């Protein structure tokens, strides 16, 4: 029968660490072995948070070192810590393979993003058709406010755009962006290869930059520490880890002259719409030209169906005439 | 010229003329578009219905609430509310009549900076004024200090005013109130088997939850009595001819209000809410509040609410302090009232907002004027 | 003297828009996206005024 | 329902199996509805002919994928509810914000309804859609899904600390068969 | 002009002309060939009767039903039909009348598509319309709702119509008619 397993454990971490232990389909050593490797093939970032959140305690270690009588009479979990005891730095190999992938894993997530809102920023101050169309805006506004306070005006801010729809027509379904549209596609069709240089500018950040910059920053610290203690560690640890924590390093301090280069955009945007850097310029701007793009395009939908329904209808009186 | 009274709130929108009591023209604030496809001829159907229409048909529409939680989410749909209140509710044309408006406390700006565009451009009138509700429903109170826990379909909320002067910092907000009953009654009624799951079942569902749920004097003795007997089992008709009958659900429903830990929410109860503005106020002032306990909405017009209230609050409170629940059976119109009151006062008449200081001031007037 | 500024008066009343105006002096800096389009060699697109009194004037 | 319109007409429970079978064999979920449906109204590339057991041979076209887009449109049977991609984004929007990047990367589909193949691609398509770009989106598709919960109950078989967890027969007899709200959740 | 109403059923065929009130023509949709040798020279000696004409003669006529549980089999069958009805007993020019036709639910798609190719193509139409035939025997009814047991000589189907909008998910069909209540009985 043999009961007297001596598990030092607890039966519910020891029910957990036998949940976690049966997924890798091997033994305990393949999995000693892996963590003594440092193979990062089978550990992404739920595995390693399931051993770290599984650790050996203080008590654990010291009745496992205690334990004197024969090693095949312990459970799998007191042998799986005890191959785990024997891998010197465990912790730390642990925490190295945990903030590699982590690192790999934000750095691929947050870097495309960070060059679409470099692209972006980029678009936004220099754009083709935006100072046409804005010109025409402005000189359609000036006739429509001939006689107030608001009007005979040589400019307007970057929320005009969105205030564009807010205004319609006597039959309220045609606004004024939808006419102007109807305009342009007759006059200067250019104006609609508008979203053609806005397409870096399409989906915005979507996300906030603080939080992937202060994740990074973080991460980026996290990464400076792990390589001193890895420096403090054996020099089997540094030639496993320390060239993957000076390239994870490297690019995270491109992220962060990426980061900077954001900042000096953002400043530049600032100045290009007129207005002061101590209100969001960076996040409201990529909004509202994200919902401006997706009004356009809208409208562009809109107009197209409304000169689809104008002819099926002019094709049904016709039809019915000659009936 | 008689001004107007619209009290828009989440669920039921109740409106009329000023200088009244009763609420002329009550029905809930449902959109019913048609769900399935089917142009026919049908002598004319109409592409969307509003209200006791939208509530007639019910089983073949798609109903959308514009409002949630005090906020308007579909303009466009709340245009429609607005037309059908004005031209077939009460017939009454915008432009020559003042229309008073409610608003719950702290509400985004944008919400009250469209209503100021719609109510002066495409629904245009000579005076609107943004009021709060809690303010109409201390009107309707009479008295001048105390505090107001108005609690409509999504916000329930504490005011406290002490001889007109509301204190800003001491509106405690909660987005919790008859619609999220609704939707943990619809949680829970799948214990006992009975499925629902469209937005037409959850008029059924409400129906249920004004009819037969009650607030419970003590949640804990009551389900023992509920677990022990069934004698609080309660029958109910179906529209199908089905009969239904339900046990503890007819007060596990309110208790949702008294401890938001049934579906998630970490906040506390409503009277620890009500004790924590209280005890937000300055100490001179907390008496009267205490005495003059306001409840309004037709959240609260459960038959034991106003016990469990006075109970959780004299639990709460110092035991030295008299504890009074002013509850008045008319607490569920009583916004509509308040606000009859407010437009009915020769003094507010130099408080509204003119369509030329719309102009002068575009759309920007009405933080400045209105709190 | 800009070309922008030279609108022939409405004999009709016209809805009105709602945006803050800018300062002439700003829109007019050599930075900023106005200056180059009150020159008069920009592509001025001149706006069909009787269609927008036509469409969008005040109705009686 | 939709084989009738080809004219393969199947009323009775044994053609249900017929049917249950083709649905196992043939059908596969589309990536985009609208491309796969004017690719098929275009070329009849996606036109597959299944051999019945009497001897006769059906072809079917659209209706490979139309069938489980049902899956991501209910409303073509009149069940007027969300897709099960939003009902999945509302499941986690239900759940606190600090595990919600927990829920995000571990996105597990068992059951042998979610074997067709292209369900992975266009469920993680749906929710990148639904959800924002701030964190991973992971669907978790082992190919032994199909027997996953028995898998799964074989995992919780053999465990040491599952002899207390027994429901025994004095248990029953003490507590009724009532005692398995109490002990299982 | 005037429009022509003509139920294709599966069992008899009634036409006749729109805002009238009893059907013009009405006669069963059979196909009658002769299946014994002719011996008599001349006398106008057909090889297939239509309708009315091979109920009469039908002891020496072969028999068929070009629609089989409203499905129709035989096209040119069909467009024996379609003629006989149009130039025989309605006596009309197809070309200056429109055409209302009714169609039973759940019924395969190439049906309608034959069905719309022979009434724009063999007899051309002004204009034409395919319309449920439930939705008829609710109009027929008058009343704006309801649920219809429409059961005819090849198809039995249940649609429920609310408010004028059709339940397609409801709409419940069974090939079991009078045809086979027939044959039963035979
Ligand atoms: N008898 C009742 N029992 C419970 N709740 C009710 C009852 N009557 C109305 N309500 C609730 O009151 C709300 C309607 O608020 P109402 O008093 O009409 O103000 P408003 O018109 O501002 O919404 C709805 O959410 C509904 O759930
Ligand atoms: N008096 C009657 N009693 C019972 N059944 C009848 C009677 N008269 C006709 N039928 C049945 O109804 C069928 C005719 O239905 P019909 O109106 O032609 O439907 P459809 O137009 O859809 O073919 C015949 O086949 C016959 O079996
Ligand atoms: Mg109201
Ligand atoms: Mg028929």
């Amino acid at each position: 029968k043999e009961p007297k397993e001596i598990t030092f454990l607890d039966a519910k971490k020891s029910l957990n660490l036998n949940i976690f232990l049966k997924q890798f389909k091997c033994s305990n050593e393949e999995v000693a072995a892996m963590i003594r490797a440092g193979d990062t093939t089978k550990f992404d970032v739920e595995v390693l948070k399931q051993l770290l959140k599984l650790l050996p305690e203080k008590h654990e270690i010291e009745n496992l070192r205690a334990f004197t009588e024969e090693r095949a009479k312990l459970a799998s979990a007191d042998h799986f810590y005890l191959l785990l005891l024997a891998i010197p730095c465990y912790q730390l190999r642990i925490e190295c393979m945990l903030l590699c992938e982590g690192a790999a894993a934000v750095l691929d997530m947050v870097r495309p993003k960070a060059q679409l809102v470099l692209a972006a920023c980029e678009s936004l101050l220099t754009s083709r058709q935006l100072p046409i169309f804005c010109q025409l805006i402005l000189r359609i506004g000036n006739f429509l406010n001939y006689g107030s306070h608001t009007g005979d005006a040589d400019g307007f801010k970057i929320s005009t755009l969105l205030k564009l729809t807010e205004t319609k027509s006597q039959q309220n379904r045609v606004t004024l962006l939808h006419h102007v549209l109807e305009e342009a596609e007759k006059s200067h069709p250019d104006l609609l290869q508008l979203p053609r240089d806005l397409e870096q500018p399409s989906q915005a950040a979507g996300i906030n930059l603080e939080i992937i910059r202060s994740e990074a920053s973080s991460n980026l610290k996290k990464l400076l520490e792990t390589e001193r203690k890895v420096s403090a560690s054996v020099a089997e640890v540094q030639e496993q880890y320390t060239e993957r924590l000076q390239a994870s390093i490297s690019a995270f301090r491109a992220l962060d002259e990426l980061f900077e280069a954001i900042e000096q955009k953002q400043r530049e945007l600032a100045d290009y719409l007129c207005e002061d850097a101590q209100q969001l310029s960076l996040e409201d701007t990529f909004s509202t030209m994200k919902a401006f793009r997706d009004l356009f395009l809208r409208a562009l939908k809109e107009n197209k169906d409304r000169k689809e329904q104008a002819a099926k209808a002019e094709r049904r009186k016709q039809q019915l005439a000659e009936e | 010229t008689t001004a107007l009274v619209c009290d828009n709130g989440s669920g039921l929108v109740k409106a009329g003329f000023a200088g009244d009591d009763a609420p002329r023209a009550v029905f809930p604030s449902i959109v019913g578009r048609p769900r399935h496809q089917g142009v026919m001829v049908g002598m004319g159907q109409k592409d969307s219905y509003v209200g006791d229409e939208a509530q007639s048909k019910r089983g073949i529409l798609t109903l959308k609430y514009p409002i949630e939680h005090g906020i308007i989410t579909n303009w466009d749909d709340m245009e429609k509310i607005w037309h059908h209140t004005f031209y077939n509710e009460l017939r009454v044309a915008p432009e020559e009549h003042p229309t008073l408006l409610t608003e719950a406390p702290l509400n985004p700006k944008a919400n009250r900076e469209k209503m100021t565009q719609i109510m002066f451009e495409t629904f245009n009138v000579p005076a609107m004024y943004v009021a709060i509700q809690a303010v109409l429903s201390l009107y309707a109170s009479g008295r001048t200090t105390g505090i107001v826990l108005d609690s409509g379909d999504g916000v329930t909320h504490n005011v406290p005013i002490y001889e007109g002067y509301a204190l800003p910092h001491a509106i405690m907000r909660l987005d919790l109130a008859g619609r999220d009953l609704t939707d943990y009654l619809m949680k829970i009624l799948t214990e006992r088997g009975y499925s629902f799951v469209t937005t037409a079942e959850r008029e059924i569902v409400r129906d249920i939850k004004e009819k037969l749920c009650y607030v419970a004097l003590d949640f804990e003795n009551e389900m023992a009595t509920a677990a022990s007997s069934s004698s609080l089992e309660k029958s109910y008709e179906l529209p199908d001819g089905q009969v239904i009958t339900i046990g503890n659900e007819r007060f596990r429903c309110p208790e949702t209000l008294f401890q938001p830990s049934f579906i998630g929410m970490e906040s506390a109860g409503i009277h620890e809410t009500t004790y924590n503005s209280i005890m937000k106020c300055d100490i001179d002032i907390r008496k009267d509040l205490y005495a003059n306990n306001v409840m309004s909405g037709g959240t609260t017009m459960y038959p034991g609410i106003a016990d469990r209230m006075q109970k959780e609050i004299t639990a709460l409170a110092p035991s030295t302090m008299k504890i009074k629940i002013i509850a008045p059976p008319e607490r569920k119109y009583s916004v509509w009232i308040g606000g009859s009151i407010l437009a009915s006062l020769s003094t507010f008449q130099q408080m509204w907002i003119t369509k030329q200081e719309y102009d002068e001031a575009g759309p920007s007037i009405v933080h400045r004027k209105c709190f | 003297v800009p070309s922008h500024r030279r609108v022939n008066p409405p004999t009709l009343r016209m809805k009105k828009l709602n945006w803050q105006k800018l300062p002439s002096n700003v829109a007019r800096e050599h930075n900023s996206m106005w200056a180059s389009l009150s020159s008069p060699d920009a592509e001025a697109v001149e706006p069909d005024f009787s269609s927008i009194e036509r469409l969008f004037s005040f109705p009686a």
